[PDB]
């Protein structure tokens, strides 16, 4: 029912700003309190600021003249803007719901925001389908898979015959091979599926916005 | 502004019942610091356990119960469970800022042994064409998160071109990895076996391949 669902872009040059806007849906902003907390990679939680449903506001104080939080009740959105942002400001970014007594938990999370601070330039990511070495066996299981080499920066979002393939899929974390990200993504299938079907490849890099589809075509 | 500090980490066995402390670097924590309980699972989700008055949300099981033990705030879990295994994260309350401690990550042993299943994908056509090549090794389902990969071309150890993950958790809270073996086109040309050799409790199982 409750879900706090975040947008912004991610990569930010130093110097520049980051917007973050959390959409809620389940309840109303006018009843709870919408809270922003970072996670950078070798650290923990560090909370930044929130804003309670009367529209007040409360920050750690090393962020009052960097960052601001502000809402519209109306459209259930809440706006997280900061400015300067340094190399130690990258971080995953996440929008919390927090009610008042009896519901004064940080409950409900949304999923984040990945966001590097860095001069360096967007790649795209080069898709290759990963077909298996030797051929199957008559009425037996095949795994297909789909490399997805040198993007940055992260995430990017891997997807088997457009979402419809989902519990024979493994998607592995990434490797960083000198200033780019690789990873890898599988999906097992019947022999009687593949390749009398086609099976392809959907790879997302929400941060370059292209949209690639490689279909898995026998060695 | 103050530290919150937590225990780093801790290990318990399915059953025992750990308590995790959450300490204030300006003072005692009181009940006006209104210590809050977050868990943190794989794949970057959080969830609340406890509430500012020790209030739990609908849902989250008995055994966790948050409170203040002399200057301290604590979490007991009341007879750990293999589902417990997490990050957890307290917060205080300090007159108009929330401050985070540093978490704690449970590690709950005596889980259900399971051997690795290994996949060695061949090099794209669409990748040769590129002048590169790289090798596959998909490491899945296996239990503890610990593992060693091994490359060999011909059956002579491989030096540099590979690179390989740290295992992480998969939905079925068994681990995965990836391995790679990052070549140059003529080299893939020259050569015929390639080995990808998983070693997992001592035990290893390969995946080979041959153009
Ligand atoms: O809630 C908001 O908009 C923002 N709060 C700002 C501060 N709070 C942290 C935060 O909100 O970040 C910490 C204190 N709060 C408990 C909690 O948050 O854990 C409550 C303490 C209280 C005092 C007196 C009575 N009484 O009945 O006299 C009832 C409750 C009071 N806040 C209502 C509520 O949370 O119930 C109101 C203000
Ligand atoms: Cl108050
Ligand atoms: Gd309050």
């Amino acid at each position: 029912q409750v879900k706090l669902q975040e947008s912004g872009p991610g990569l930010v040059q130093p110097s520049q700003s980051l917007s973050i806007t959390c959409t809620v849906s389940g309840f109303s902003l006018t009843d709870y309190g919408v809270h922003w907390v970072r996670q950078s990679p070798g650290k923990g939680l560090e909370w930044l600021g929130v804003i309670w449903s009367g529209g007040g506001t409360a920050y750690t104080a090393a962020f009052i003249s960097r960052l601001n939080i502000y809402k519209d009740n109306s459209k259930n959105q809440v706006f997280f803007e900061m400015n300067s942002l340094q190399a130690n400001d990258t971080a995953m970014y996440y929008c919390a719901r927090r009610g008042s007594y009896p519901y004064n938990y940080f409950d409900v999370w949304g999923q984040g925001t990945t966001v590097t601070v860095s001069s360096a330039k967007t790649t795209p990511p080069s898709v290759y389908p990963l077909a298996p070495g030797s051929a199957a066996q008559t009425n037996s299981m095949v795994t297909l898979g789909c490399l997805v080499k040198g993007y940055f920066p992260e995430p990017v979002t891997v997807t088997w015959n457009s979402g419809s393939l989902s519990s024979g899929v493994h998607t592995f974390p990434a490797v960083l091979q000198s200033d780019l990200y690789t990873l890898s993504s599988s999906v097992t299938v019947p022999s009687s599926t593949w390749p009398s079907e086609t099976v392809t490849c959907n790879v997302a890099h929400p941060a370059s916005s292209t949209k690639v589809d490689k279909k898995i075509v026998p060695r | 502004q103050a530290v919150v500090t937590q225990e780093s980490a801790l290990t318990t066995s399915p059953g025992e019942t750990v308590t995790l402390t959450c300490r204030s670097s300006t003072g005692a924590v009181t009940t006006s610091n209104y210590a809050n309980w977050v868990q943190e699972k794989p794949d970057h989700l959080f969830t609340g356990l406890i509430g500012g008055n020790n209030n739990r949300p609908p849902g989250v099981p008995a055994r966790f119960s948050g409170s203040l033990i002399g200057d301290k705030a604590a979490l007991t879990i009341a007879g750990t469970q293999t589902e417990d295994e997490a990050i957890y994260f307290c917060a205080l309350w300090y007159s108009n800022h929330w401050v985070f401690g540093g978490g704690t990550r449970l590690t709950v042993l005596g889980q259900p042994k399971s051997s690795p299943s290994v996949t060695l994908f061949p090099p794209s056509s669409e990748e040769l064409e590129t002048n590169k090549a790289t090798l596959v090794c998909t490491i899945t389902d296996f239990y503890p998160g610990v593992v060693t990969v091994d490359w060999k071309v011909d059956g002579t150890p491989v030096t540099q071109g590979m690179e390989t993950t740290q295992p992480s958790k998969q939905s079925n809270n068994k681990y995965m990895a990836s391995s790679y073996l990052t070549l140059t086109a003529r080299a893939w040309e020259r050569h015929s076996s390639y080995s990808c050799q998983v070693t997992h409790e001592g035990h290893t199982v390969e995946k080979s391949l041959s153009p």
